[PDB]
RNA sequence: GCGAGAGACCGAUAGCGAACAAGUACAGUGAUGGAAAGAUGAAAAGAACUUUGAAAAGAGAGUGAAAAAGUACGUGAAAUUG
RNA sequence: AAUAGGGUGAAGCCAGAGGAAACUCUGGUGGAGGCUCGUAGCGGUUCUGACGUGCAAAUCGAUCGUCGAAUUUGGGUAUAGG
RNA sequence: UGCUGUAAAGCUGGGUCGAACGGCCUCUAGUGCAGAUCUUGGUGGUAGUAGCAAAUAUUCAAAUGAGAACUUUGAAGACUGAAGUGGGGAAAGGUUCCAUGUCAACAGCAGUUGGACAUGGGUUAGUCGAUCCUAAGAGAUGGGGAAGCUCCGUUUCAACGUGCUUGAUUUUUCAGGCCAACCAUCGAAAGGGAAUCCGGUUAAAAUUCCGGAACUUGGAUAUGGAUUCUUCACGGCAACGUAACUGAAUGUGGAGACGUCGGCGUGAGCCCUGGGAGGAGUUAUCUUUUCUUCUUAACAGCUUAUCACCCUGGAAUUGGUUUAUCCGGAGAUGGGGUCUUAUGGCUGGAAGAGCGCGGUAAUUUUGCCGCGUCCGGUGCGCUUACGACGGUCCUUGAAAAUCCACAGGAAGGAAUAGUUUUCAUGCCAAGUCGUACUCAUAACCGCAGCAGGUCUCCAAGGUUAACAGCCUCUAGUUGAUAGAAUAAUGUA
RNA sequence: UAACGAGAUUCCCACUGUCCCUAUCUACUAUCUAGCGAAACCACAGCCAAGGGAACGGGCUUGGCAGAAUCAGCGGGGAAAG
RNA sequence: AAACUUUCAACAACGGAUCUCUUGGUUCUCGCAUCGAUGAAGAACGCAGCGAAAUGCGAUACGUAAUAUGAAUUGCAGAUAUUCGUGAAUCAUCGAAUCUUUGAACGCACAUUGCGCCCUCUGGUAUUCCGGAGGGCAUGCCUGUUUGAGCGUCGUUU
């Protein structure tokens, strides 16, 4: 009875959404994230997994700031405003 | 017959859980939530319960009179009537004994 | 092979001690100035089952000699205390059974329990129902006394230590056959998870020394070492004699 | 079930508003190549994993 | 990583796993695993209208250089079939 | 948190009878037990039954074990690859 | 369509097709397939074959519709048979909920039907949960290891309060006075815990909305009562009583707060039953008949009890007494009392509601009127709650938050005025998140609408020891591809 | 060694289709129809005898023979499949 | 003789080879040096007149300012939109801003949209209670300021 009779007693989730990653990888009982190591100051990873790190790397989400570092570098690290024009 | 169902999430049979049914005015039989009941007040020296002292789950003496929680005698809500009138023939013997345990003192400290 | 059964009891996973039950440690009072130099008194309020203690405990109320409070301490009760009782503790209390007194208060014969090995260890030596410890002597002059322990040692100890005079109640308690796998079960359920125990000859090579073969047999001498390691220390271990015991030791 | 919390309400509120068709007016842009919504989720088939 | 220029390189079962809403869909409790999927036409001009049908469709017609290009879309092999 | 209905009838207790006593006997009462028959439950003996490209990667039917405790079970929690 | 070459192959006629491609001299390589139980994709024979057979069972008509074994409605026949195929929930799912529309795919036949598809709608809280407490445990800090990721430890070899209480002061300063045993934090939608019930209402929500009736906590705060010239009340011999009726630090205690079994007692709900007031059924015959309505919530007041306790009295000829033999000079029987209010009664809530009939309204949104809604009985009955007991163990069967009482006597208090929100009445507020539906022979997990698995509550009549089996009522289904025959061999 | 045992074994009584020795009956299949509609397996295929042969041939050699298309069964062979 | 079986051709199927393409890859070369407590990378949830995804953005939400430029956007619709002009569209450029809940993530906590405390203002007859708006409260370490502790210790006065 380890088969179909013992797969239908599967409603206690080991695990739940982690609040660093959002992954549904958060353990429950051990109070960490099996896929980011939360609430760990580092993030897991491996160089075993390279996989793993194409996932979840920068570039994968918005790089909200970094994407105008090399916009903002190219003129300098400019402060003020633009002139108009004579 | 009608049957009744619990009226909270709660399915289980806890102590937290018990049910009367009760006969509403609109003639169904429903399920009436019970509160668990109150333990008696009990003497601090036999363990017995205290007389003309209410009955009732702990919050509920905060909004109570006065004269429900007590007992107008020494020791009222605290102990039975019993042991208040043990300790207190014990108290005056005692002291009592005392004096006479130093008054012989003072009749054995100047003889001898 | 595998970690024996031996080895698995130090990490202490499922075989620490089940204490939810338990009314509190039984030890003496902390020694202090009122029992180095008089006496107090203080009287006992209960006498309670322990649970997984054959020994059953008294519940004794001390004054508190330096703010207004009352102490209660866990004593193992002597056979013959009752509710109610005036309990002295000190180098001026009277020879009482359940009086604490210091060793060197004590007369040789003197019978007394839960004796402390160092001055204010709070009680260690015969505490179990039944048990006491007798005073063989006093050598006055180093302050030590000579005691003869429940399982007939000699041992010598400070004459500062503490006893309580009479002998732990409950005793008598191993007359009774247990007669049932239920009662032993009920037995251990209060104290620890030893039991029941699979005899090691009836496992197999990983999980003992002594399994395995086409017959149970020990195979080898079971009769172990002292410097034997973690893993072989499965049988009768430094035995300096083995088979049944005739005659006097 | 129904008892449930805000985090786990505020998930499937976000399931449910993904779960429609292409609006049609779409399909009728230029260079446009979506035929269809290819991320329709059925609740008896596909589990949220929530 | 950022920005460029190239090649006796590959040409959609190849080349990065990914030429496409690809680390996507999906699987797993989890660590992780992980695809398939390009091409009408110059231009939708993507078949008005009539007729049979409950409808899907069909037959006419129409657009188009071509419908032996109808979105089940360039060519359209073999197995297999009428 | 859960566990029909019966059988048997342990200590304790009441009354009567016999006896010089030590004691014995009889009828009740009582309601013990990892006691017993037996539902639910838990298990899985036999048919080496059905099925065996199954309803099913272990099920179905009858038969069977046990059924107040070393009982059954939910949730929480602990123990992690020599 | 042929031609050329021994061959590898090359060239050509015809058809199709629509944008690039060849010969020759050299260079270069991811360069030649029939196989590798080769890889990926596709397609066959098998083959219109195996099969679509557990769970008693369907039939007639009408409607809708292009079309009906399968949709809807009616009539019937059935079954589950209260340990249900009923009515709810916990886990899990996540819109499956409800209405409208609809049938390409799916529902292994069908399909006008659907948990499918499309478009919308839907979840209302001071009182129900979470939130808070602590359990087994988890785990920061000070520290101590470890190259380090981190490991140990949980008050620990620590100078550990983001302390309180008043009088204030307005001088936005302070005056102080008491602590600091223990104490970061997390850990239960079944443990502990402040407080809500009834009737109505939607397509789909309700202990949340509407109507009405309450309660709790926190805060503000006035009036009345109570009390004081004997300053902080009186009465009772007492058990103790009452509308109130000072009380800091500190301390003591109680509640929270607890196994299991057995029989007994009481209550509640149900079951049973008598009269009466209504309605329905049967009536060839019989039947003062068979069925059905006659109900009363939380909350408030008054009363109401086993046990317990008090006063009187002094008991062998021992008495009282339980189903169960325990009690009495440590004070029995007797007499008189006090207490807990569990549980019942009465009254209020509240008949104004609901229910049952009758008479009218009318496209009618929705009704309006009248009448009744009464009085009992019974029990080794069933379930359940409580009580007092008894048994049992080398088993004695959580903690904390929280609340109260008591001890104590700090401080403050009147007389022409003082005190108190533990007496009554009055005022204000109660945030956040969850809330639809399934809970299973189709909403969960088993690749699936799978005979498996998955915790628990309520429980009618008859027969019976029985909650077994068998038949029936309320409720719910009539779902499982069908039709015609009835060889062999099967399965039961 | 009392009691207990879904433990192994022998005998006796009762009982019986286990048997002599089978027969009959019922439901659901199979059968036929409408709808739906797979899989294992597959070098090519499918009549025998003898011979020789990798010493047990469907094919080769020599004989027997040999007539479309098929349905229900069956379990000799395909040294059948897994 | 039909049917059937098999082979072949034409036509039609099934299927997606071949052929030709190609906003992709791959390799080599050249140049450059620029993430974050001034809150990064990542995550979650939202945002459009009519949007599911992708792309973009953050309650100022397919974006605001500025500079440049100079008539569009486009599937449809529509301006209280625009055309010899501070003027359509534009991630063209970009120096000013906004930047939900989070995350090294920082008041405590977190399987909770849980629980505080401080300052200013404000509503409710309020220094204390309830509500609102804004601003704050992590840890190690460094420099300094202030308040302190210790017979560690110095000078004086008994
Ligand atoms: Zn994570």
């Amino acid at each position: 009875g380890k088969g179909t009779p013992s797969l239908g007693k599967r409603h206690n989730k080991s695990h739940t959404l982690c609040n660093r990653c959002g992954r549904r990888s958060f353990h429950v009982q051990k109070k960490t994230c099996s896929s980011c190591g939360y609430p760990a100051a580092k993030m897991r990873s491996h160089n075993w997994a390279l996989k793993a790190k194409r996932r979840r790397t920068t570039g994968t989400g918005r790089m909200a700031y970094l994407k105008h570092v090399t916009r903002r570098f190219k003129n300098g690290f400019q402060t003020g405003v633009a002139k108009a024009q004579t | 017959a009608q049957r009744v169902t619990y009226r909270r999430r709660n399915p289980y049979n806890t102590r937290s859980n018990k049910i009367k049914v009760v006969k509403t005015p609109g003639g169904k039989l429903v399920a009436q939530h019970v509160k668990k009941a109150a333990s008696r007040v009990k003497c601090g020296d036999c363990g017995s319960a205290l007389a003309g002292i209410s009955t009732l789950r702990p919050r509920q003496y905060a909004q109570v009179s006065k004269t429900h929680k007590t007992v107008q005698r020494a020791y009222g809500g605290s102990r039975c009537a019993n042991c208040v009138k043990e300790r207190i023939v014990r108290a005056f013997l005692i002291e009592e004994q005392k004096i006479v345990k130093r008054v012989l003192k003072e009749q054995q400290d100047k003889e001898k | 092979g595998r970690v024996i059964r031996n080895q698995r009891k130090g990490a202490g996973s499922i075989f620490t001690s089940h204490t939810r039950l338990r009314k509190g440690a039984a030890k003496l009072r902390t020694l202090d100035y009122a029992e180095r130099h008089g006496y107090i008194r203080g009287v006992v309020k209960q006498i309670i089952h322990d649970p997984g203690r054959g020994a059953p405990l008294a519940k004794v109320a001390f004054r508190d000699p330096y703010k207004y409070k009352l102490r209660e301490e866990t004593f193992i009760a002597n056979e013959g205390v009752y509710t109610g009782q005036f309990i002295y503790a000190g180098k001026k209390a009277s020879l009482n059974v359940g009086n604490i007194l210091p060793l060197g208060a004590c007369p040789e014969g003197t019978i007394v329990s839960n004796v402390e090995e160092k001055v204010g260890d709070r009680g260690a030596l015969g505490r179990t129902s039944g048990n006491y410890v007798i005073i063989i002597g006093h050598n006055p002059d180093e302050n030590k006394t000579r005691v003869k322990l429940p399982s007939g040692a000699k041992k010598i100890i400070s004459s500062d230590a503490r006893g309580v005079i009479g002998v732990v109640a409950g005793g008598g308690r191993i007359d009774k056959p247990l007669l049932k796998a239920g009662r032993a079960f009920h037995k251990y359920k209060v104290k620890r998870n030893s039991w029941p125990k699979t005899r090691g000859v009836a496992m197999n090579p990983v999980d003992h020394p002594h399994g395995g073969g086409n017959h149970q047999h020990i195979g080898k001498a079971s009769t172990i070492s002292r410097g034997a390691v973690s893993g072989q220390k499965a049988g009768l271990i430094a035995a300096r004699r083995t088979g049944l015991l005739r005659g006097t030791q | 079930p129904s008892q449930k919390s805000f985090r786990t309400k505020q998930k499937l509120a976000k399931a449910q508003k993904q779960n429609r068709p292409l609006p049609q007016w779409i399909r009728l842009r230029t260079d446009n190549k979506i035929r269809y919504n290819a991320k329709r989720r059925h609740w008896r088939r596909t589990k949220l994993g929530i």
